[PDB]
């Protein structure tokens, strides 16, 4: 289970 | 409010509207893709002809190419406006921030301020650039999807829309249960660690009594309590994932069964069902995405308001006074002044003090080391307003002259003279620009710092590397006193610390030239009484009340709290 | 070195093997079921009959139910093992930490150890609880799915294996370019911000020179230099997303078109292509997951090798001492002992000093008032070894006594006494088993503390709340020496701090009546020289060297540094 999503724009 | 945030994007609206336009285009492309995809699939299963040529090419070209290009240029100009927002906002905050009274700096901590600056600028720039962006993206996407659901099958859309909220409700219920229990676990572990930290903190006192293994024992007891707590939330996670899995299973299979009934009963073509379930999966994706990012957005907007409270805080006193004569006589006078700190108005650190300053002589003043001693230094630099009295220069108070001209005419040295991460030739005239090399080296030779200037690895124009950690006390003393003298002010103020590592050399220098030959009323606040023997006019006060004035032989004519201190300190 | 981590997972093998088994069966269900989903669609294209739904449900029920069941079991078991391993590591590390010598805590920090006792232990539990889990899950899943797609159609398998490396290569190289650019932007941002940080951190001087406008100028100059580069960064990001979307597009549509041609070629049923595209889909999901986890896994294993830096670390001081008589007399002596700190052996604080202490009498000592003569108290409390000479007790060296018995016999007070977040009677009856409460009452009488404790919120059973920040230091020293008196120590250590701002009658009663009227051989250090009157054996030192002894009446003759310091008090 991941905590937070990746960074994207 | 957020109207300030509204106003701080006004020169950016062209990029904003172009961004939103291209965003909406990429949205329409991404939502138009799957229905044509399903038409192509219903071709490839039912009518295995060369309409698949046509449907495949219209699937790829306009849809995929336009969506990709729109998304790309969208993200690009969003990064542009991110950069521009961060620049303008950081510049305006810092421009506003330095223009405040010193009391603001005494009240607030410093590292808090820079953390506020950097972190919150990046936070609000991320807020405008990323979160709002993808939020609008996903909302217009999901509205397009539900539009296609009401167009395709009102039956199927009604089924999935009575389904999905049940999933959302039970998942939220059991997830809140789960998260609450894990937070309790975290709290208990934090409690036990706080106990252990309090033990290890002053632990030599514990070693005085040899209690250590008992601290291990009570630590183990707390951890056993943690263990017995933890088993329950383990079972909770078990039940939560059980329920979520079984629910998604049963709703999905009901979808597939009823859709099969509809398609074999001859209601809609198969590709409609294909596109339908495709749209269900993309809907679930977008819903999970927005539910993820909403909380981060809320954190950002909560973080946003910490900036604007200081963006436009009104300073108290402005440097409205403006006067700059060509020269002066250097006549300074005190007049029944009763300053107190604004931060704690109970006390009285000053009370009704009056004395003039002789043009040319060296005025001296030493306190009893407990009362007001380092306060007139704050008066003479306009760093505060004053409660009683009024201090004038040449008849005119400090609110008459120009502020920059005031700093031009009077220098200042502290006791802990901080420097900057710059070169020496930089740091020698930190204030004054347009300086020549020869005046600087001449003053440095007058400073008697010139010795340890030249012997360095780069000598004159070396740099204060590793944040200036390559000097010592007397070094930076001589440096700062040079930094005073390079302006050549008509009035100097000198008060140094208690260490005074100069082995009587600099004092011989000033009482050789810079105490007599330099016609400046150089007021001296002195510690360690190393100069009270050699002065021109000496006073001493406690909190406003003077007990002795005159030359130091009048101080010898009445040694009351004068001779008692100097006989004490050898 | 990683076998150390094995060396603590050892008592957990049963939970481990059960977890691995259930993980395995969950993964097997997950990698099976979409092939049979394709079989169901193979029925929906051809054998649309009673055999369809039978096969469909008997697949999906068993498959999805077993999957979610095993996944739940696996999650619960890994939750349990996370809790157990975290507990064991925390207990063992904190236990081994406290038995280290005092010089460790002298050299090492404090908050670093608190980080090492909470955060990285949490991290190393997260390693074996999460990262190994999802890594093993996804690798066995990707092996299973690549086996299936290699089994179905080696042609389209070769297509995928010619395609995916191209995507991965171009994405990696363009993302590397991108990330290098963005990190350049961030580093330039920090480099620009630290200048303004330096200004705002010590702004008194620049306000004393009024150059803040120039600071804003050079600031925005730096920031303009930044955003010029940020333009290029954003353009590169645009090219990245363009290329990624375009390439994934063209490879996907090539797969689909070749699959359609091969379906009409007739050797491949539709369900084969169905399985191929779905399985390709999860593969991409699994590749995403492993690419996400690997970096955090490396982070965790990096953080892991800090707890074993100390959890097996040898103590430097033996504690074999065992002497514990029923009672003792207390002629503590010295033998020309010398001492320096273990940090720097050249910095000496003690050189060749000896003196006895007569039991049952009051004996004070003040050295040169510059040396940290509390080092003598430190060598009393056996906090360090000694270099030269020896220190004994009643003929026996202080080591050979039992450690707990030693700390039971001789008490101590510090200068700033500290306390815990326990009740005051617990804070008093601290290092000793549940001695009755009336002795605490007697101490509060003898400490003269029985009064002011009645003016608390409860009295005796009250607790020093608010993290212990509600009492003045005078009563802190009072309750501290009260903590000594309940031990009934035969020999005592007392050193009043510099303030001594209490009622001060307790000090003369300490010199005369409190302990001086009983069998309490007390050693005294003091700053307030009101104690130099009431004394028996005054010894004075300098830099760890004895100069005088005897009564202060003899020191009236040898007033050198004595009478010099008597008048230095006034
Ligand atoms: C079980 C969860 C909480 C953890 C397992 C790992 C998960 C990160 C994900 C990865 C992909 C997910 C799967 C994506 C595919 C779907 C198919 C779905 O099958 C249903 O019949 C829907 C119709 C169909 O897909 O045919 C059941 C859930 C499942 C296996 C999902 C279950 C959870 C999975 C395995
Ligand atoms: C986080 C996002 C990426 C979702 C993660 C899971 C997906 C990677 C997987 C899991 C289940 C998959 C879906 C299972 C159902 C199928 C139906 C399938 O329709 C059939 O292929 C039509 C027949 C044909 O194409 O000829 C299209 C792909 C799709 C949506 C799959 C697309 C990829 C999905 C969503
Ligand atoms: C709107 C974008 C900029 C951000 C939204 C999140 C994206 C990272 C994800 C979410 C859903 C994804 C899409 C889901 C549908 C697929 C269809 C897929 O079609 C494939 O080419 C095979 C089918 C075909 O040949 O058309 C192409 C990628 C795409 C658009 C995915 C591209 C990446 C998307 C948009």
């Amino acid at each position: 289970r991941r905590y937070q999503k990746s960074t994207e724009l | 409010t957020l109207q300030k945030l509204l106003s701080y994007t006004k020169p950016d609206v062209a990029f904003l509207v172009a961004a939103s336009f291209f965003l909406i285009v990429a949205a329409l492309g991404e939502t138009f893709l799957p229905y044509y995809t399903g038409r192509a699939i219903d071709s490839i299963v039912i009518q295995k002809s060369m309409d698949q040529f046509t449907t495949a090419v219209v699937v790829v070209c306009l849809l995929a190419i336009g969506s990709s290009l729109a998304a790309g240029i969208r993200g690009g100009i969003f990064t542009l406006v991110f950069a521009r927002l961060n620049i303008r906002l950081r510049n305006c905050l810092f421009r506003s921030l330095v223009s405040q009274e010193t009391s603001f700096f005494d009240e607030n901590r410093t590292g808090d301020l820079i953390s506020r600056l950097t972190s919150d600028t990046t936070m609000v720039s991320d807020l405008v650039s990323q979160n709002i962006n993808i939020f609008l993206r996903n909302t217009v996407k999901v509205t397009g999807v539900v539009v296609f659901m009401f167009s395709l099958s009102w039956q199927l859309s009604l089924v999935t829309f009575m389904g999905f909220p049940i999933i959302m409700m039970v998942s939220n219920i059991y997830g809140k249960y789960y998260k609450r229990l894990s937070k309790e676990v975290q709290s208990a572990l934090a409690r036990a660690s706080t106990t252990a930290e309090e033990t290890i903190s002053a632990m030599k006192t514990v070693r005085s009594f040899a209690n250590e293994e008992e601290e291990a024992e009570v630590f183990l007891r707390k951890l056993q309590q943690v263990y017995k707590l933890n088993r329950k939330e383990a079972a909770a996670y078990m039940s939560y994932v059980w329920g979520s899995g079984l629910t998604l299973l049963v709703v999905q299979v009901s979808i597939l069964y009823y859709g099969g009934h509809l398609v074999i009963s001859g209601q809609m073509s198969s590709g409609n069902l294909i596109a339908f379930i495709i749209y269900e999966f993309v809907l679930g994706d977008c819903m999970e995405s927005v539910g993820s990012v909403y909380s981060g957005l809320m954190q950002g907007v909560g973080a946003a308001e910490k900036v604007f409270e200081f963006i436009d805080r009104q300073p108290t006193m402005v440097h409205d006074g403006s006067l700059a004569p060509d020269h002066l006589e250097g006549r300074v006078d005190f007049e029944n002044v009763t300053f107190t700190y604004r931060t704690r108005p109970h006390t009285q650190v000053l009370q009704n003090v009056s004395f003039s300053l002789s043009p040319g002589k060296v005025t001296a003043l030493v306190g009893p080391s407990g009362s007001g001693k380092s306060s007139c230094v704050n008066i003479l630099e306009n760093f505060y307003p004053l409660q009683g009295g009024r201090v004038l220069l040449d008849g005119k108070p400090i609110g008459a002259y120009d502020h920059k001209y005031l700093h031009r005419v009077i220098s200042l040295v502290s006791q802990e003279p901080v420097l900057f991460a710059r070169s020496i030739t930089d740091n020698i005239s930190y204030g004054l620009p347009t300086v020549p090399f020869e005046m600087v080296v001449e003053a440095a030779q007058k400073a008697n710092a010139h010795g340890f200037i030249m012997e360095l690895q780069d000598g004159y124009s070396t740099e204060t590397g590793e944040k200036g950690a390559q000097l010592s006390g007397g070094q930076k003393q001589r440096v700062a006193m040079a930094r005073a003298l390079v302006r050549n002010p008509p009035v100097l103020i000198l008060d140094e610390a208690t260490s005074a590592l100069d082995a009587e050399s600099e004092y011989l220098i000033q009482q050789a030239i810079h105490g007599n030959l330099q016609r400046h009323t150089v007021l001296i606040i002195a510690h360690r009484l190393s100069t009270v023997e050699r002065a021109h006019l000496i006073v001493v006060l406690d909190k406003g009340r003077v007990v002795q004035q005159g030359t130091h032989q009048q101080l010898l004519a009445q040694g009351g709290l004068y001779a008692k201190l100097v006989q004490r300190q050898m």
